């Protein structure tokens, strides 16, 4: 071997990833990177390991070794010798046990709570005791650095233990007292708060463990009050997460916890940040433990003149004044209004009426932040509070007056649509008289704003009444504005007055027609003359001011300068934030021109994939760096285990998504003209799919797949097939490591549609056995997650907000099933009887769906699946009855109407497709389902579904099964039981066998003398219930030429005729002519 | 979306 020659260049790498040329250091980064995974961590762990070496180079390899056993455990550790994996795992402990420098001694304790996290099976039970067991005894041991690296190793992971409670719980809490009664060292006091915080957290529904633990409390406040006069919010924060993940913790001293938190936020030395915090722990509290909270209204009362004082604090998102209006608005929508309004009332009025503008200005804004939550305790006193508002445009200071501003637009979103249909008439002249009127033009703008917000919650019925003045007001204003934008280049108001007429061109939509030629010249003399950088959002803002005018008016009345519009929205990137105006403008565009859209998607589908194709910016770290790079604000943090957080650069997240969706819109709307486009955006959708940065993308790019296969269909089967092998393996991979529900549940019906699509033949062997194994393992958290909420349902943690979750998680479960079922369905109609051998591996768990006691959405789901394989797999499926036959049976009289539904379906499709073998159940079958249709309250909402799939099935056993009932018998009652409206699918069933009742050489159907004509005519004229479809239904044509034969028999036809009610003939006629 |  070459090991000491290898690690010794490994050495001289260590060395350049440390150069100060960035040329070396990125020659350094780049070889590093090409290093595998399983060389790297025995190469890290070794320079660790060598003392004598330089401290940078050591320091340097245990960030590296960190960020390794975070990023990919997986590609790592299980696949090193077992031998090599043993002497990783007992180094580790002896590089911490030998260590003397504390900067290393704790990076080595994250790399071993890092490798200890991932050595902890599925069961629950520690791979690695020498871990636990170095733990146990360091806490023992005499040597500090020892204790304190036991501490570490335990704040970076709690739960290092499968025996926690078990015998280790007195060994936790015993540690964590005497590391925080010992003032005699500074950094292990707060370094055991912290991790008490970390143990509780890491037991988020132990009210038992929170019991035994409510002794620890009283000393990690002292650690907050503690921490926080030495310029250290750690111990805070930790205070902030137990109250937002695990507030019933609190609760033993919840009255000391609430006053720490008001002195904190109260204690004028403080910083900003530290006492914006200390306030956030009450306002959390309001919205995570409000019933909790409501028991010390005391404390409530005197939050609310601290947050006050913040927005007085004038001289911005992280300022005192942002702060502590964002505060009154969650703290208000926690508590509710009922106990909000009566504290902040009196006090907002007071500072009104104040001769400092500050507070003025603060009772404005302490308004508009407490209309969300008390607005329906606000409707009494709303008259007042308008004229009051409406008399501070009038303000000496205008600060005061921009707030004003602020006010009127807030009223217009909370107090909406009221607010509009009683205020219009002073709030449009008042905003409208400080928009043209008033000199400052930084009120006017404020001004425009809110009659933006006005317009756009003013429901159209609303506003037309007023739209003339309104829209020649906007005219003269826009007017005037655009001569100042020529000869200064000034746009603040203009901007604001452009989007004002774009929100009520959308508001009043086709209304908005007699007003196109006032606004539209003058808006493309707009963006003609915004051509420079600075006039950007401008350009942007008048971009969707033209397309939201002519999306109102429609394609008849913007078609003139469609053309010219295209073409100037074009020439911006010719002549060059803007991007996010541009993607929309398009879809509007695309919207309003239909088809003839097509011709335009040359030169806007290249930026198009462009925005679809942008980079997020990766952030690692640990603690201090979330509140370093709040200055952006364009920036999002997840606080992750071991308090190191990633990062996200939110800045492009929502233009990819939007971009994303519109390719979407272009699929199914421009299907012909989009083949062109396919195979690079199946490219570009496909990596999308596990894109966990945001929601909206994977679930465009799940929706564009099915969407993309309709298109390359055009191409022919070749083309068609080789796109579907770009997706067939991205679609399966995602649904067993989807972590959303929605999300998932829209891979999986993406599968489900690309699969019927396909037909037979689109899956390989490698593809079904990944797809067996991951819908098993659906099928086993569906039935573990039932299991847990059951002994959730009786826990000592159980409460109201456990309920509601339970439920969610319950719906979520059941929205997964039908989507199992859904891509079953389509392997089941593709496949056929071929894939019953495959399906196998299944029937275990489906079969459990079906148990008696299963919840009804699982009997529901389990027959579904059994109806399919009915329907699609006989006459092979007969292999199976002893799994679903006597179930179907039973089910067809259960309790839930959507249980009948199934299993009656099933009982029919089995006489329709079933064969031979199931004549002695179709026999049995059809006294059970006429017991079901003649019960009373059949035809209900609730019920009709079911019972129309019952007399649907009752007639595929006399049609397919005429040997196993007694048609003569049967058939007088049946024909009473139709017409069927609410099954559209089951309608046609059933009208197709009436009419070959009728058809047939001895139509008994029609009664001695025909005396059920009538009857017959009757059901035929509820083709008013659109059962019958003139077009695809072929059965349209059957139904009419029954009825017109009877036009032969002038008696019979006048006495059918005369027995229908007007709207009844009018509905025969409307069939005659179509079929 | 319906169903059966
Ligand atoms: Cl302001
Ligand atoms: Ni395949
Ligand atoms: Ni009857």
């Amino acid at each position: 071997a070459m090991a000491a020659a290898e690690q010794q260049q490994f050495y001289l790498l260590l060395g350049n990833l440390l150069s100060p040329d960035n040329v070396v250091r990125k020659q350094a980064e780049e070889t590093y990177e090409n290093i595998p995974g399983q060389s790297k961590i025995t190469f890290l762990l070794q320079a660790i390991r060598n003392t004598t070496a330089a401290e940078e180079a050591r320091q340097m390899a245990a960030v590296l070794l960190r960020r390794l056993l975070s990023s990919a455990f997986d590609e790592v550790y299980p696949a090193l010798p077992s031998d090599v994996q043993t002497a990783i795992k007992s180094e580790l402990l002896m590089i911490i046990q030998m260590e003397t420098q504390s900067s290393m001694r704790k990076k080595v304790c994250d790399i071993a709570a890092e490798l200890a996290r991932n050595l902890i099976d599925e069961d629950g039970n520690n791979q690695w005791p020498e871990g636990l067991k170095f733990l146990f005894d360091s806490v023992s041991s005499q040597n500090v650095g020892l204790r304190e690296a036991a501490l570490h190793i335990f704040w970076n992971f709690p739960g290092i233990f499968g025996n926690q409670q078990q015998h280790y719980l007195d060994v936790i809490k015993r540690m964590l007292v005497q590391c925080m009664q010992d003032q005699e060292h500074p950094s292990i006091r707060t370094l055991s708060a912290r991790a008490t915080a970390a143990f509780i957290l890491a037991n988020e529904h132990n009210v038992a463990l929170f019991k035994h633990f409510a002794d620890l409390l009283p000393g990690f406040l002292q650690a907050v009050n503690d921490s926080c006069y030495q310029n250290d919010d750690s111990v805070l924060k930790s205070l902030v997460e137990i109250a937002d993940t695990v507030p019933k913790y609190l609760r033993p001293h919840l009255e000391a916890t609430l006053q720490l938190s008001l002195k904190l936020c109260g204690d004028t030395s403080l910083n900003n940040m530290q006492r914006q915090l200390a306030l956030e722990v009450i306002v959390t509290l309001s919205e995570t433990a409000a019933a909790m909270l409501r028991k010390h209204t005391n404390i409530v009362a005197q939050t609310i003149p601290q947050m006050l004082a913040m927005m007085v604090d004038l001289e911005d998102f992280d300022s005192n004044a942002v702060a502590g209006e964002s505060a009154l608005d969650r703290m208000a929508c926690g508590l509710g209004g009922k106990l909000v309004l009566p504290m902040i009332k009196e006090h907002i009025m007071q500072m009104l009426q104040n001769p400092d503008w500050k507070y003025r200005h603060a009772g404005l804004m302490a308004l508009s932040a407490i209309g969300e939550g008390c607005h329906q305790q606000m409707e009494g006193i709303l008259n007042e509070i308008v004229n009051f508002v409406l008399l501070f445009l009038q303000d000496p200071h205008p600060r005061v007056r921009y707030a004003a501003c602020n006010a009127v637009g807030q009223m217009a979103t909370d107090f909406a649509p009221g607010f509009q249909k009683k205020f219009h008439e002073k709030v449009i002249a008042a905003l409208l008289q400080t928009m043209e009127d008033q000199g400052n033009q930084r009120v006017q703008a404020h001004a425009a704003a809110a009659l933006i917000n006005f317009t756009e919650d003013c429901p159209k019925s609303l506003l037309i009444p007023y739209l003339d003045n309104l829209v020649k007001h906007l005219h003269s204003i826009m007017v005037l504005k655009l001569q100042e934008l020529i000869q200064k280049g000034t746009k603040l108001v203009l901007e604001q007055v452009v989007t004002s007429i774009a929100s009520v061109a959308d508001t009043a939509e086709e209304k908005f027609v007699p007003y196109y030629d006032l606004f539209m010249p003058s808006l493309k003399h707009i963006v003609e003359n915004a051509v420079q950088k600075e006039l950007r959002l401008l350009r942007g803002k008048t971009i969707e001011c033209i397309s939201l005018i002519g999306l109102a008016v429609g394609k008849e009345k913007f078609m003139q300068d469609a053309s010219d519009v295209m073409q100037l929205l074009l020439k911006t990137q010719t002549d060059f934030p803007q991007i996010s105006y541009m993607i929309s403008a398009w879809a509007r565009m695309c919207k309003i021109l239909g088809k003839e859209f097509q011709q335009y998607l040359p030169v806007v589908m290249g930026p198009l994939m462009k925005t679809a194709s942008i980079k997020p910016e990766v952030a690692l770290l640990d603690t201090q760096d979330m509140e370093n790079m709040s200055d952006d604000d364009g920036w999002e943090f997840v606080n992750l285990g071991d308090q190191q957080s990633f990062g996200i650069k939110t800045a492009g997240l929502e233009e990819k998504s939007t971009a994303c969706q519109m390719l979407v819109c272009y699929a199914k709307e421009l299907k012909e003209g989009f083949v062109e486009y396919t195979e690079q955006v199946v490219k570009l959708m496909v990596p999308l799919l596990k894109f966990y940065f945001h929601d909206g993308v994977r679930v465009a790019a799940a929706e564009s797949m099915p969407l993309l296969l309709e298109c390359a269909r055009v191409r022919g089967p070749e083309y068609l097939t080789q796109m579907w092998h770009f997706m067939c393996d991205a679609l399966i991979k995602a649904i067993g490591t989807e972590p959303d529900s929605d999300v998932l549940s829209e891979i999986m019906h993406s599968f489900a549609k690309c699969i019927e699509v396909m037909g037979d033949g689109c899956l390989n062997n490698e593809h079904f056995e990944e797809l067996g194994g991951i819908l098993k393992a659906k099928l086993e958290e569906h039935f573990k997650n039932q299991e847990l909420r059951q002994v959730k349902r009786q826990d000592e943690d159980y409460d109201e907000q456990v309920e509601e979750s339970l439920q969610d998680e319950d719906d979520n479960d059941v929205y997964i099933l039908t989507k199992v079922s859904d891509i079953l369905h389509s392997i089941f109609s593709s496949y056929k009887e071929k894939v019953l051998p495959w399906f196998e591996q299944l029937l275990p768990l489906i079969v459990n769906l079906i148990c008696p006691h299963r919840p009804w959405p699982d009997r529901q789901w389990g027959l579904c699946i059994f109806d399919d394989v009915i329907e699609h797999c006989s006459p092979a499926s007969f292999k199976y009855a002893e799994y679903f036959l006597r179930p179907m049976l039973q089910y067809v009289c259960d309790n839930s109407p959507e249980v009948r539904q199934a299993a009656a379906y099933g009982l029919g499709v089995m006489a329709q497709y079933g064969g031979d073998n199931y004549r002695p159940f179709c026999t049995e079958a059809l006294p059970l389902l006429v017991r079901v249709i003649q019960s009373a309250d059949s035809k209900t909402k609730e019920n009709v579904n079911a019972t129309e799939n019952c007399i649907s099935a009752v007639g595929k056993i006399m049609k397919f099964k005429p040997d196993c009932v007694n048609v003569e018998e049967v058939l007088p009652h049946w024909l009473s039981w139709l017409p069927l409206h609410e099954d559209k699918e089951e309608a046609v069933q059933t009208f197709n066998y009436l009419c070959d009742l009728i058809e047939s050489n001895h139509p008994i159907v029609l009664g001695p003398n025909n005396t059920n004509l009538p009857k017959i005519f009757s059901i035929i004229a509820e083709g008013e219930m659109h059962e019958a479809i003139k077009h695809e239904d072929p059965c349209a044509k059957r139904l009419a030429n029954v009825v017109r034969q009877v036009q032969t028999s002038g008696g019979l036809w006048t006495e059918c005729i005369a027995q229908l009610s007007p709207e009844q003939q009018a509905a025969i006629q409307e069939l005659l002519n179509s079929a | 979306f319906r169903v059966r």
